[PDB]
């Protein structure tokens, strides 16, 4: 073990792949959470990751099948309630935001 | 808020099998008074099977 | 000859897919309009520095050498195109004054790493960066028609290989051979280069900052076009 870059490493175990269900993920050290789905834009065959105007991750290539995937967060939505007034009756309705 | 349920991690293909067969499937071993040293690099070591 | 660099020396610095947006970076680049030296038969030792440009236009070029002592004392890397392949070896040697083509080196010392490429039987551009024990190599094949130095055409540079050698390099020399010349060198430096990525992902154009007032104006607003009116770039 020295300061030179490492050359030998243990065999990393590769898990499965799932889509259309907001789950945690980690690709080649890139972590995060979101929803995995296909896309249409094609990278050049030397690039990974993918960004936007807000320089945040937007796409990723699965490094076994070499295909493009898209990402999307699933944590939107505020909770709101509608009440005709507890002075008259108690039935209420619930409204989600987005 | 929606909480995630699963957790998947995918890593590149594993094809750097280290040449460890010849070390243990060796026709001859060096004499103890003059031991032979072998260095390896750029390989993945299957410590489990050993 | 002290020819002038003409809008060359730009390379994809990161593994991203920034699309249809502009972007600014802090990295080593080739400053626009720099006096680079023309070399045509003998080649002496040239002082390697952090970052270096290279272009030539034949098949005389065979490889490169890198090191400080070059006398099989401190580890030195050798790159050269085999007559049938490409040789990627890390073995300090006792080098000759004018190695060429096995008139390469006197003797082979201890060795650390080797790599043999696949059997390999105009303007080729090369840019080398060495950082944190990683050697980065960029090449871009280009069909050309001019018979002069660097033309005004604009092109990108793509990465090829990372070398985890973990060594120190201070000097270098070109490798050639003789059967029994035109190439250029450019030196990099830290700058503030704006980059434009199209929808496809190719760097169609880029703008240097700190070159001319108008360039800085483009630099601040993150745009390739500026409307009429005063602006405010920096402070004196
Ligand atoms: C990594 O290994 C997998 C193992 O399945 C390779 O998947 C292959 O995909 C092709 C595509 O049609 C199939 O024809 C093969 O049967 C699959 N298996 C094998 C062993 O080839 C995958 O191609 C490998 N990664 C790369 C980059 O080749
Ligand atoms: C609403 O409040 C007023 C306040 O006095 C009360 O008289 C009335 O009965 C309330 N409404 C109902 C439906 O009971
Ligand atoms: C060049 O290639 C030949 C055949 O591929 C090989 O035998 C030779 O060792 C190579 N040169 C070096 C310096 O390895
Ligand atoms: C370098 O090569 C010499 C050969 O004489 C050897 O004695 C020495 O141990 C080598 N150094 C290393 C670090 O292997
Ligand atoms: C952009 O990408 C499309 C789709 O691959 C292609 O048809 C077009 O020629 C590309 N244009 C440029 C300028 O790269």
């Amino acid at each position: 073990l020295l300061h030179a870059p490492a050359t030998v490493c243990g065999p990393k175990k590769s898990t499965n792949l799932v889509k259309n269900k907001c789950v945690n993920f980690n690709f080649n050290g890139l972590t995060g959470t979101g929803v995995l789905t296909e896309s249409n834009k094609k990278f050049l065959p030397f690039q990974q990751f993918g960004r936007d105007i807000d320089d945040t991750t937007d796409a990723v290539r699965d490094p076994q099948t070499l295909e493009i995937l898209d990402i999307t967060p699933c944590s939107f939505g505020g909770v709101s309630v509608i009440t005709p007034g507890t002075n008259t009756s108690n039935q209420v309705a619930v409204l989600y935001q987005g | 808020r929606v909480q995630p349920t699963e957790s998947i991690v995918r890593f590149p293909n594993i094809t750097n099998l280290c040449p460890f067969g010849e070390v243990f499937n060796a026709t001859r071993f060096a004499s103890v008074y003059a031991w032979n040293r072998k260095r390896i690099s750029n390989c993945v070591a299957d410590y489990s099977v050993l | 000859a002290y020819t002038n660099s003409f809008t060359r020396g730009v390379y994809y610095p990161d593994k991203v897919f920034r699309s249809s947006v502009l972007h600014s970076t802090q990295d080593l680049f080739l400053p626009f309009f720099s006096n680079v030296t023309w070399f045509h038969f003998d080649n002496p030792v040239l002082p390697f520095n952090d970052g270096v440009y290279f272009a030539s236009t034949s098949n005389i070029i065979r490889g490169w050498i890198f090191g400080t002592t070059l006398d099989s004392k401190t580890q030195s890397l050798l790159i050269v195109n085999n007559a049938t392949n490409v040789v990627i070896k890390v073995c300090e040697f006792q080098f000759c004054n004018d190695p060429f083509l096995f008139r390469v080196y006197s003797s082979a010392n201890n060795c650390t790493f080797e790599y043999v490429s696949q059997p390999f039987l105009n303007l080729r551009e090369f840019v080398f960066k060495n950082i944190d024990g990683y050697f980065k190599i960029y090449s871009k094949h280009t069909p050309i028609n001019l018979v002069r130095d660097l033309p005004q055409g604009f092109s990108a540079l793509e990465p090829l290989v990372d070398l985890p050698i973990g060594i120190n390099i201070t000097r270098f020399q070109t490798l050639l051979a003789l059967h029994r010349a035109a190439y250029y060198v450019g030196y990099l430096q830290p700058r503030t280069f704006l980059l434009k990525y199209n929808e496809n992902g190719t760097i169609t154009d880029a703008v240097d900052c700190a070159l001319d007032p108008l360039s800085e104006t483009k630099c601040t607003l993150k745009s390739f076009t500026v409307e009429k009116g005063i602006y405010q770039t920096s402070n004196f």
